[PDB]
């Protein structure tokens, strides 16, 4: 179960009981579809059922023409693997390798081994379906369900290229033209990782795609092959916890945790990421990526529960912007309410139950539906939950507003106060 | 009957190299998995030698290697002494069969 | 100073029923996987049993499978390993295994701090 | 009309004359298709149209079993209703609320009322022109027509299924394969709303789409239910300006207004948005969200104005940031040129008609086309309107570039006089 | 060649070797597509076909009423151009023009030559053969391929107009359905640009469609017309080069240079992207956009050879942000390494052979291929290129950690220098 | 004859709660639009009593309570004084008609 | 400090026309929206005219619609009713009541400050 | 024989406009690609009069003036003295024949 | 202080080969394009070779296609124009003349920095 804590002293919610998913690793895999080699229609005639084959496989053909005109990095190892492949005796090597089943596990010249589909047949029938099927004495076509054939059966590379060319060569999240959720499920169940990352990521397809990248590799040889980016798991089962952080004022100098975001337990040390676009919330899973994390020292927890701990200094930002604002945080709401402006919290059906007055406060989303600022409307989470309210004194009365540097972006705990002492000295 | 396959035993002089097979199936040290090498010695609880099938963790002395090719894996001791007669295990996956561990090599000093 | 202290191993009749307790210490329990894995006396090892950190991932081999049930604590970062309906293997000594990551991604990682095993006898 | 104004003072330009449209409330509709059970195809044979309809059949198969696997937060409402659907009891009174007509208003358990329309009825087809019709003793079908009309009408389900597959259940815009023209305008013909909000809202569908949520909500019990969260305009017609910021510098000191964005009436207050892509404007109408608003007193109106105004302190930023710029307003186009750097307005025909010199200067849209500082080319509006130009005296001049605090990012006016105060009195 | 360089004196790199190619003009076309006016189809009966022949209409219908629904400025000059269209008398001279052929060159009121293509030829389908062929004393179509070719040609205006509703007028990339491949190497073909821009552009087509915007413009008088604004490069072939920062910190003070991103030379001056997702490399050039640049002398390339330099001062940053990170720079890695965290540079199979001490360091390409800090691990860039290590000192360790204004978000070094100096001064 | 419905006449004696009820159709109450609740003393001009259905001005005593349920509304009233006897009038909205206002209840103290 | 003082009301013989005015102060008039709603003596109210912000949403109910005209001058903070063709009704109290948001979206609002009203009376 | 036309020879007397055309056709000026105007003294290497069809670089007295439209453009001198004697050429684009440049007009004062 | 002068021009009979060279100063070279123009005694001019920055955009006309090879080292600021096949056309001035941007887009830009010219005369 998720359990939400508010502490008063920093105006601070943490919300804890999550379990953590980290992609840590890029597996790539190569996707081939076999493609067919054709000239010309040798007949022609005014028959209509060759003029739908005819703009059909043009249509095809210039698919086919289309893909012949194609910190850190996140498309580093897709990017590796290309120019492994690029690489002469390499794309034969794939096409002799699955030919007599679309399954297999090659390795290329530089020594690493990747997972090979082929997704598609198209080959076979427009080679040993559509040419010999397609009398050209007569030039014409008996049944038109060998169009509509046709047309149910080019659709994925018309497509495929379509969006390859509107996203320039890279493209995410990978869609179900790309890579079908069969075979996207059967490539899980075949990647090179543990059961136990093979049984969270078979039920999370959702977002696997969506960390998932694809990159256009070769044409070369009929043979139209690009690289699939997986994520590999490498951290599971892991705490997480989100530190949600809301202005802090006296009744002016406003000082704010500035630390928002995910924290998660990973090999003693604890990683950090601020970006909530980073992270996905399934259930009671994180799905983040490390390439936007920070690694901290596992004293941050202390933070949240000693804001003047000696071991590991906070990080504040202290500025006069006294603007009210509220926080909606898993299983309740953060509300900083200063000035004139009026602030409560609403049920669905008894109105208006609270009058929030100046100052931080918290309501939990047992009975508390939505929140008023202003005149700005917010909804809670409705995430069922335990809450707990630990009282306490703010921590911005302890200090004067005389001496206050009501200059600084994020420095320290540490730092303020050693800014105040040398201010003190001065005088 | 284990998944992978080792010698039964090796053998050496002091001052000799001495290499370790670790061989195995598609379904095995084959997609790239990885090997990682075990050392027991009798009456010791078994302690880690290579992981990530190249690299050697603190405290080891880097007279040993590892490495890894297709669908074999290589442990290489160099210079051999006394303290190093011991079983070695290898160890990998298995899509059918998950963790494997190796059959045991018993590698002794002459 | 990872400490793995695992105890509760005894003579057992066969068909009879027994647990085996592990406790670790000098690390964060939370975040690092378990593993049980057997030695016979003078045979090689086999892995056992494994569980992950939030107590929701459950992996058994083929052979052992339906029988042998794990369950970690987290409150005060203990292992329990139940058996049922021993047979004349499970022989051997019994060691609590901490399964732990930071070798990159890397699938299987690199089981270091093995502890000094309990040793488990079935016979009459 | 839409009139602008450019105050030298402190290079800033107000566009006015706008009008309102906040979205202030979410509404949740429940949106559900009828879905049929099957097992599999009892009959078999080598006829190609039974084929395609195994294919297709197949394919939906797939479609359905894809569903199956699947500050403030805009996705609070949708989520609670969800958590509502999900009730035991709920799904079958929807289901047996709409089965006369494809029109229904329900009341769930929470006590919420919702409407709900069947917008598809994939269930009869399969179930009473597909089943009866396919002769299992032939396993033929005569016609051709019966399968090209199967494949236009299951395409919406494959559309649907492909959409929250790529947007992993959360998806915005709601698409037109999500949700008709003409059902999106039936139900906001037919939403509880006044008749006002209904007049602006009928008329702009092509904003509602872009500023609406639509999340997958249940699969259970053959009805694939899933709730658009349309939006609720809770203030129209109220007036809105534009204000933009332009850096201002000696010819040095660079003092920028730091309160780039719109501000809207709302009963009393000002609703500022800094945010430029929060706000979207389709004639002369600001289409914002307040949720990323703030709250101020109605006296930010009296900045533009009077920069040092005694009862509400503007914001500023200072630094020595000398790089030249232009901001391109509505009706007109603010340049600051300084240094070397060349910066001209060019006509389409009369080519540059003006040699800006160093500072901060403002070119109307009449005659004015284009603007070039340094090589960067800017097109300016061509919306018609009326242009303004107060003179005065740019306010870095009032000031000394010996005690200038050049390091703050935002305080405040008074927060820098009382600085500049401060340090003359130090010495 | 690509060539990197590792200043150890700042920790930064310098990517030179790429080449230009500036988004500097827009061009606007006017893509015209002729509808057909019909009210309703005389005939009915309960044949099949007709049934779906008035589907495909009723849909047609559908999707025309739809589009009847509806710093800088990325769109100024398509909107000048749709205010001109929409100025009576103009639309007319365009459906005349482009009469006998579906290419044409038109001058509008405004004086401003625009080219116009009739991609689709609708009217003459609908008009000619669906009306006549359509026998209204039998209401029956002898074959079904009719209808399927009229599927096929309805396909296109349906997705125009799906992506309008979406994107709300106005859209980007242009999608191959609003404008084909073969479409939009024509107009580059005939856009009134020199040779030289136009086999840069043809070969480049994957990106002018990120670069270009379509707007809807007008639909009255049966004719379906839009704007695509395609890009004008007025800069290629001249060299950038790119520069990567990492922290910089004493073993604590840090600092790190704050001018990130991309640099091209540009008539004598030097345009500056700091955005990084503003550019885009294919090979070796980069697609940039001057709406996002700023213009700076050309002395700022001595600012990445001596950080002390007199005539171009630099930007910094000053923080005691001590948090170890790595930036993936092309051909290499910087990796500033600080604490008790663990960083390692790892082969693909000779695993670890890098032990990275405390501060910042730099690993090339050329057998380094993979980079942990902490436990992030980051792909290096696989591309082939040389690589330079210019030894030095370290600039921050120069400076005294007693009197350091860590507090600045980015000043200068010469603003820096003579805030140390006032601070000696006032001892 | 309004589109909604109000009972004509209310009474009680002092300190008796009252309830008075506001029934409307689909196109009505229903839908959940809201219910208003305006009072009026003869001689005086109307005055908000309670709006959004539950909620109160500021400046009006906290005996009076208002609450909505599927179709049917209901404004309360605790301790009942000489001063309140006066034409209550529900409102809400409709479809088709737009504002409805109430019939008037009037409420008298015996 | 709200203030709707509404005049211009007086007795009109039957089918002649008339207007009524209305001042507001105290508040942004700008942003509020207007109403104007009937009650004759004795009778229940009767909702007779609105008008938005902008100037440019009208609305009337069916039985009054193209006879009474609404307009407000933004400038001097004014509202005007024009009434055409009277009838037997009509005839009780207007008021110009002000249609107050800010109770969050809730569709009808609370229009809080009714002006004391104008009485209109049409007979022979 | 060139792709832009020009008047062999213009003349005027000192203080009056001189109007020099160069046209051209579709693949020419048309489709607006731009004049050029530029001077070339005998015994001197050609100088930039005008550019971008109207603009003026520095140095250029302001008498000079240039336009387009459609498809014939115009250079106008205004006040013509002694030193404008010289050949005169308008430049433009051709998608096939590309860098055109005109046949050369030889302005004299009378 | 844009220089361009430029040599090697000489008497050669027809059908030889011939080179010349042009050496710019006082810009930045390296980002503005090149050209070589004619000017026969008496005749118009007439473009002949255009190079942009990168050395990787070559254009010539139609008539003098494949013949003239144009080629600017960047290293010394340097262009060079080999003529092979001469022609009883091709003598007069060559100018080495500075392609030069900035003049918006507008397609075509600018031509500035014209050098004095080298006179290549072809005859026996």
């Amino acid at each position: 179960n998720i359990t939400e804590e508010f502490y008063q002293s920093t105006c601070s919610a943490v919300s804890k009981g999550y379990l953590s998913a980290l992609r840590t690793g890029w597996y790539t895999s190569v996707i081939t579809i076999e493609l067919s080699n054709i000239k010309e229609n040798k007949c022609n005639g005014t028959d209509a059922k060759v003029k739908l084959i005819k703009q059909e496989l043009d249509k095809y053909k210039n698919a086919v023409t289309e893909l012949q005109l194609l910190v850190g990095s996140a498309i580093a190892s897709g990017v590796a693997v290309c120019k492994v492949l690029h690489l002469e005796g390499e794309v034969n090597k794939i096409k002799s390798a699955l030919l007599s089943t679309n399954k297999a596990v090659v390795s290329l010249s530089n020594g690493v081994s990747v997972l090979t589909f082929k997704v598609l047949d198209l080959k076979n029938y427009i080679d040993k379906q559509l040419l010999p099927i397609l009398n050209k004495q007569s030039c014409s076509i008996s049944n038109i369900e060998t169009v509509i054939e046709f047309q149910q059966k080019n659709n994925r590379l018309l497509e495929i290229t379509r969006e390859f060319s509107v996203n320039a060569g890279v493209t995410t999240p990978v869609s179900t033209y790309m890579l079908t959720n069969s075979e996207l499920l059967s490539l899980i169940n075949d990647m090179p990782i543990t059961n136990d990352q093979k049984k969270l990521m078979s039920n999370n397809v959702q977002i696997v795609r969506q960390q998932s990248y694809s990159i256009m590799c070769i044409i070369k040889e009929e043979v139209l092959a690009y690289v699939v980016q997986l994520p590999l798991y490498g951290v599971i089962d892991t705490p997480c916890w989100k530190l949600h952080t809301s202005p802090l004022c006296t009744t002016n100098i406003c000082l704010t945790r500035t630390d928002r975001g995910w924290y998660c337990d990973n090999a003693g040390s604890v990683s950090f990421f601020p970006q909530a676009e980073t992270c996905k919330v399934q259930s009671n899973r994180v799905f983040c990526d490390t390439m936007n994390s920070l690694t901290l020292p596992s004293e941050v927890n202390l933070c949240n529960v000693d804001i003047f701990n000696p071991k590991y200094d906070c990080k504040i930002m202290t500025s006069k912007t006294d603007v009210s604002s509220s926080v909606i945080t898993s299983l309740g709401a953060i509300v900083s309410c200063y000035g004139k402006t009026k602030c409560t919290a609403s049920n669905k059906n008894r109105g208006i139950i609270k009058t929030f007055s100046n100052g931080c406060d918290y309501v939990s989303n047992k009975g508390v539906d939505t929140v008023s600022v202003g005149n700005t409307l917010y909804y809670v989470n409705k995430q069922e939950g335990k809450s707990l309210y630990v009282k306490g004194e703010p921590i911005i009365n302890f200090y004067d507003p005389l001496v206050f540097p009501s200059d600084e972006f994020d420095a320290s705990i540490s730092q303020v106060n050693e800014k105040i002492n040398q201010s003190l000295a001065f005088i | 009957q284990s998944v992978l396959t080792q010698p039964p035993s090796v053998s050496g002089a002091p001052g000799q190299r001495v290499t370790i097979s670790c061989t195995g199936s598609s379904s095995s040290i084959g997609r790239g998995y990885d090997v990682h090498w075990y050392q027991q010695v009798p009456g010791t609880a078994p302690r880690l030698l290579i992981y990530a099938n190249t690299n050697r963790p603190s405290g080891i002395p880097d007279r040993f290697s590892g490495s890894k090719s297709a669908t074999s894996a290589s442990l290489a001791i160099t210079g051999l002494q006394a303290e190093d007669e011991a079983d070695y295990y290898c160890q990998s996956y298995d899509s059918s069969m998950l963790w494997v561990f190796g059959g045991g090599t018993k590698l002794t000093v002459l | 100073e990872v400490q793995l202290v695992e105890s509760g191993g005894g003579l057992v009749k066969p068909g009879g029923s027994l647990r085996l307790s592990c406790a670790a210490s000098g690390f964060s329990f939370s975040s690092y996987n378990m593993n049980w894995v057997r030695q016979a006396p003078g045979k090689g090892l086999e892995w056992v049993s494994s569980i992950t950190g939030g107590s929701n991932f459950i992996d058994y081999p083929d052979s052992l499978k339906g029988r042998f049930t794990i369950s970690r604590d987290n409150s005060r970062n203990s292992l329990y390993l139940q058996m049922n309906s021993l047979r004349a293997e499970d022989t051997g000594l019994y060691y609590c295994v901490r399964e732990s990551y930071f070798g990159s991604g890397g699938s299987l990682n690199w089981f270091d701090p093995w502890g000094q095993g309990t040793l488990v006898i079935v016979s009459s």
